[PDB]
């Protein structure tokens, strides 16, 4: 009863591969709890559109840098 | 002439330094050929130093050169980053060891002692007529080479290492085939035993009993080779009492194995089909052999669960083996899944379960040896990639212990790095750019994490670091597993009933105990109560005395009031009998002595106190004092140090620190971030100046480093790699500093609340529930102490007479019910008392010749109440003043006191 | 532009993207562990009874459980497929690694033995059977039948506690709670 709004009323649903393809914006950004990341997620959508990924992590300054 | 003495030994000291440096100057620069062309300025620069040293020398003979050579130490950072590019295992040293390994151009000697820091299980280098036989491990034994080496005197050092660094595996290799083929001609193990190194015997009968268990599996049949290895082990543990140190390690571990061995079979016989047979026989650790391989160092390949590792054949020496409980099974299991895909093998759970240690067997099981990082907070980006990059270049194992120490963006910015090496090594890249630097990658390196959650003062692992790790729980180890083998290995005679006992004893004393902050009773008491009970056989034989010792002395001494008596009532009711104590006259005479020349008085309390201190570092390595303040700690380990100096004769050094005084940087050291050098602490700089040993005194002197402080997590797990059985100090810049049998390390402090298991458990602790001295006693010994820092004799008499046990001791429980501000015991303030008291009486006896008795007595007992009001009611109000000089004045023919 | 990354929640759509995400015998192993991968993940959300805490599957898992199921298909060739010990290495190694109580080794256990059981007719949840591949299909054609059976499924209402065999009282209590924040909610959010 609670999805059953969301089953009836609406027809349509987008995904993270929708968004990023459906987005004028060239920056995203991608939010999750703790203990849970969406990485993966992103690896398989830039292998999926034949694009190259340069995962830089934050916290230091010669990574900073790099970045 | 003292201080003209100690300027001649500054002078000396540093003479002595500057000349170290000139040549290891001369070593590098000065000797050898074609090296100075590298770099033209720090060519005419130690040109320039040269000459002022030979005109210093001249001018000697008939400051400014050291501070020149420290100067241009800076220009050799580059050649000594080539250098150890150059040999891999280099990473492991510092500057100055790489100047002295580097500067050896024809004495090549100071190579040997640093066999410990690069390779691990090595500790000298056998030399015959400018050749090397062989190399001699840690544990004694020897190694004799397949071939001598010859030296050639313009040699540089790092190319006759990487020769001797194949050489050592090549005659490892040659040991087991050999030692192989022997046991496939179908002699027993007892005679191979005595005839080669442990490695290739360990090697050689885990694969024979792996390819005898898969005959057998041909067949459904296991009671025949069940009882040859029955056999095999009892002749083993028969060969164990009699035979030399070297061959009882070794016959102990290949004991070990051989009882792993009969437990695999045990298990295999009682199964009912053979579908839960194949199961079981594919969870356990198999070593199979390449039957057509052209290369040799890569003919054993190790199977578990249907993946393969390769066996490296590093040599490994004869090292303290472990116990194979099921746990550690399936931790083999999920590290060798995990290293499957080249991933890092992580292991989290509770302290004290055995997760450092199941890496290393791991890794011995796999021929290598494992060298193991304590991080810590000072371990920043450049520091934890600079020991990356270190250990991806040798190809060896790193454990990174205790890895949520690290500060988290630290942990964060490594992710990449971790990455990239595991990219390399799944996709067989031959290089990777780590510090914008290519450099090489063995494919046989891995890295392994081993952290502790849920604790105060640690970090998180993010996501996607935790993503490039396999988690493994490690939270109930087997206890009775380890304690029945370790306790047939010993030799007594019914290992299973005392095995369960003190497993069952050791439940018990953690569910029926007043549950305080230290009370931790999991696996490390356990062994520590078997090693406690390794030396008790010799005068107290294999039985149940042995144990309920071992408990004694290794238990009783942290435990407070009723828990000394639930403890006691524990173990009358858990074994059949409590032995005789020891006589111990000769320790207990010894401390009376050491006792009687510091001014202590030898109550009941304070002599056990100092027995148990005694009795639980003679084995123990590293104390921790627990007590209120101003209880006697610091008392009883100094009257302890001097009893065994009288005792064993041996020369005792105490470095007292203070810990919280000083901060991390000032106390293990701090890179300098200008340009890269390390800078010592202070303890590290006590360990180095005792491993180095200069003065050649501490060989046979016994070593104390008094932590003085409270015990702030921060500045102590920072020493776990210390504190455990590891007994080395992982400095951030790769020095890894060794821990001398006679190098022990005491803790003094007052509370526990904010300290954390991780050290608790890796220290005898040693708990004081009340004072150690009376109240007379300890003014007596002030007294005493005070005369000391100075007729007289009469005045001390009539002074001593006139502190009366009894009215004493009512004003001091009279003094109890006011109010006091800055709440001190009354304990702690008979120092200020007896001082004050004693300083009065020394300032008036210049007018005692032409006084009376009685009134010299009144003026002296009127000093004392007035010393007494002021060190006891000091800290109160006027009222209070007023009523405590009233009562002083009731409780003692004395002279009135208003 | 803002996305936020959470699991699907749904079991039959999560099996519909671990199959999208992805011999025949490979195929079939690797669709029970898709079915596996769900079950547990669905499995997880109920803290006070689906588990003893809240536990974190992600894709590393499932990988290191298809590339295991592949090695044991490759190397054990002789058609006699070691169900017992896939069983054993997923629930304690690949799966269980992670886990640290005993309990919930347990029931990782159980949901292992109940959907690896390695029957001919394996009935992992009411609605759907799914018969073990003969030895005369080929791989496009085996991907086409699992897509199918896959695609015939319906999820019911109870899917939260019956698919995952558990009382239902634990789950009309989460689903209610659940049901009474998001309604209280829109309520306050509704007025103004
Ligand atoms: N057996 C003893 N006989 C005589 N004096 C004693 C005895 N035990 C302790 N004392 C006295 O107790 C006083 C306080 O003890 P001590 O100096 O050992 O404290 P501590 O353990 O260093 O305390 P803290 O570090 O908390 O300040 C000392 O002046 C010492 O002389
Ligand atoms: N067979 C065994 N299995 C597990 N642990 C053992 C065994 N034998 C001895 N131990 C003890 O386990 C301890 C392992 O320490 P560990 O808990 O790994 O430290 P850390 O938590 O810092 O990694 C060692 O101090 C060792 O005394
Ligand atoms: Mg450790």
């Amino acid at each position: 009863a609670l999805n059953w709004f969301k089953n009836e009323f609406f027809v349509d649903e987008w995904n993270i591969a929708d968004v990023v393809a459906n987005s004028e914006n060239n920056y995203f950004t991608m939010a999750s709890e703790r203990d849970v990341d969406g990485t993966f997620k992103l690896i398989e959508l830039a292998k999926a559109s034949k694009e190259s990924l340069k995962i830089i992590p934050l916290g230091s300054i010669e990574n900073l840098n790099y970045a | 002439l003292e201080s003209k003495l100690t300027k001649l030994s500054e002078i000396q000291v540093n003479w002595v330094e500057v000349q170290f440096y000139w040549l290891d100057l001369y070593g590098i620069l000065g000797e050898n050929l074609d090296i100075q062309n590298f770099l033209p300025l720090e060519t005419s620069k130690f040109k320039s130093l040269t000459s002022e040293y030979k005109m210093i020398t001249t001018r000697a003979f008939q400051k400014l050169t050291i501070d020149s050579l420290k100067m241009i130490k800076s220009s050799l950072s580059t050649f000594l980053e080539r250098q150890r590019r150059q040999f891999p295992r280099f990473y492991f040293l510092g500057n100055d060891d790489l100047l002295k390994i580097i500067g050896s151009g024809k004495h090549h000697d100071q190579v040997s002692k640093f066999m410990k820091k690069m390779f691990g299980s090595i500790e000298s280098i056998i030399f015959f007529e400018d050749s090397i036989t062989g190399v001699r491990s840690v544990e004694g034994e020897v190694l004799n080479l397949n071939e001598k080496i010859e030296l050639k005197d313009s040699i540089q050092a790092q190319e006759w290492l990487n020769i001797l660094d194949t050489e050592i595996k090549l005659s490892v290799f040659t040991q087991f085939r050999d030692c192989l083929g022997q046991l496939k001609d179908g002699t027993d193990i007892e005679v191979v035993v005595s005839k080669y190194i442990f490695q290739a015997i360990l090697l050689s009968a885990q694969v024979m009993w792996t390819e005898l268990v898969e005959k057998c599996l041909q067949t459904n049949e296991f009671s025949k080779y069940w009882k040859e290895v029955d056999m095999k082990i009892k002749g083993l543990l028969d060969k164990l009492n009699k035979s030399s140190d070297n061959v009882k390690k070794k016959i102990e571990a290949l004991l070990v194995e051989y009882l792993h061995f009969n437990n695999v079979i045990g298990q295999l016989k009682n199964c009912s089909t053979k579908e839960e047979a194949r199961l079981l026989w594919a969870k356990v650790q198999k070593f199979y052999q390449k039957n057509d391989t052209l290369d040799d160092l890569n003919s054993v390949f190790i199977s578990q669960s249907g993946y393969l590792l390769q066996y490296k054949f590093e040599y490994i020496g004869i090292p303290e083996r472990l116990i194979y409980t099921p746990l550690l099974l399936v931790g083999f299991a999920t590290l060798t899944d995990s290293l499957h895909q080249k991933y890092g093998g992580c292991f989290f759970g509770p302290a004290g379960t055995g997760k450092t240690e199941t890496v290393k067997a791991f890794g011995q099981n796999l021929g290598r040896v494992v060298v193991v990082f304590n991080c810590d907070d000072s371990f920043d980006y450049q520091v934890l990639s600079r020991l990356l990059v270190g250990i991806t270049q040798i190809g060896a194992w790193g454990c990174f212990d205790e890895f949520n120490r690290l500060d988290e963006k630290v942990l964060s910015a490594v992710s990449a790095n971790i990455q990239q090496i595991q990219n390399g090594l799944q996709v067989g890249k031959s290089h990777i750019t780590l510090l914008e630097e290519e450099t090489p990658l063995s494919p046989h390196t891995a890295v392994f994490i081993t952290l502790n959650p849920g604790y105060n003062g640690r970090s998180e692992l993010p996501e996607n670091l935790k993503k490039s790790f396999r988690e493994f729980s490690m939270k109930s180890p087997q206890s009775g597993t380890i304690a029945e083998m370790i306790l047939q290995i010993m030799g007594f005679e019914d290992s299973k009933s005392l095995a369960s006992k003190i497993v069952h004893f050791l439940e018990l004393l953690s569910s029926k105990c007043s549950s305080m902050n230290h009370y931790h009773f999991g696996l490390r008491t356990l062994k520590g109560v078997l090693r406690n009970c390794s030396p008790l056989v010799s005068e107290f034989g294999e039985g149940e005395k042995t144990v309920v010792e071992s408990l004694k002395r290794v238990i009783l001494p942290s435990l407070g009031d009723t828990d000394e008596l639930v403890f006691k009532d524990e173990l009358s009711k858990i074994f059949d009998s409590a032995g005789t104590p020891l006589n111990s006259k000769a320790i207990v005479q010894c401390l009376k002595d050491a006792g009687q020349r510091s001014g202590f008085s030898m109550s009941e309390e304070f002599l056990k106190k100092c027995m148990q201190f005694y009795y639980m570092q003679k084995t123990q390595q590293a104390l921790i004092l627990v007590g209120k303040a101003g209880c006697g700690k610091t008392a009883t380990w100094k009257t302890v140090i001097d009893a065994m100096a009288i005792f064993d004769g041996h020369a005792n050094v105490v470095y007292v620190i203070d810990t919280k005084v000083l901060t991390k940087e000032s106390l293990y050291g701090s890179m300098l971030k200008a340009t890269l050098e390390w800078r010592d602490g202070l303890f590290t700089s006590i360990l180095r100046r005792v491993n180095d040993d200069i003065t050649g005194t501490f060989k046979n002197s016994r070593i104390w480093v008094v932590f003085d402080s409270d015990l702030d997590p921060e500045y102590v797990e920072a020493m776990n790699s210390v504190l455990d059985d590891n007994k080395i100090l992982t400095l951030p810049n790769g020095e890894r500093l060794p821990i001398p049998p006679n190098f022990r390390i005491l803790f003094e402090t007052d509370n526990l609340d904010h300290t954390t298991p991780a050290t608790i458990t890796r220290c005898g602790l040693l708990w004081f529930s009340t004072d150690v001295c009376s109240i007379s006693s300890k003014i007596d010994h002030l007294l005493n102490k005070s005369y000391e820092a100075l007729e007289l004799d009469k005045l001390k008499d009539l002074i001593s007479d006139s502190f009366d046990m009894a009215s004493l001791t009512n004003i001091f429980t009279c003094s109890n019910d006011l109010v006091h501000i800055l709440g001190v015991r009354t304990f702690n303030k008979l120092e200020t008392a007896v001082q004050l008291a004693v300083h009065l009486i020394s300032s008036y006896r210049q007018w005692f010749q032409n006084l009376d008795d009685k009134s010299l007595k009144d003026v002296i007992t009127l000093l004392i109440k007035r010393s007494l009001l002021y060190a006891l009611a000091g800290d109160s109000t006027g009222e209070s003043q007023r009523a405590f000089i009233q009562t002083i004045n009731t409780y003692f023919d004395s002279q009135e006191l208003s | 532009d803002r996305v936020v990354y959470e699991d699907i929640p749904g079991i039959l759509d999560t099996v519909k993207d671990l199959w999208g995400s992805q011999g025949v015998w490979s195929v079939y192993c690797t669709f029970l562990l898709s079915w596996f991968h769900a079950l547990i993940t669905a499995r997880t959300r109920l803290v006070p009874h689906g588990f003893s805490k809240k536990y974190y599957f992600n894709d590393c898992d499932f990988q290191f459980a298809s590339v295991y199921l592949e090695n044991v298909l490759a190397t054990n060739s002789t058609n006699n497929i070691p169900w017992a010990q896939v069983r054993d290495h997923i629930a304690t190694i690949v799966y269980g690694g992670k886990i640290d109580e005993e309990k919930d080794l347990e029931v990782v256990a159980k949901l292992c033995a109940h959907v690896f059981c390695g029957s001919d007719n394996l009935q992992i949840v009411p609605g759907v059977r799914i018969p073990q591949p003969l030895l005369q299909q080929s791989e496009e054609e085996e991907r086409a039948r699992l897509t199918a059976i896959l695609s015939n499924t319906i999820e019911p209402a109870d899917s939260l506690s019956s698919w995952l065999q558990l009382p239902r009282e634990s789950i009309l209590d989460y689903e209610r709670l659940q049901a009474k924040e998001v309604a209280s909610s829109t309520e306050q959010l509704l007025q103004e």
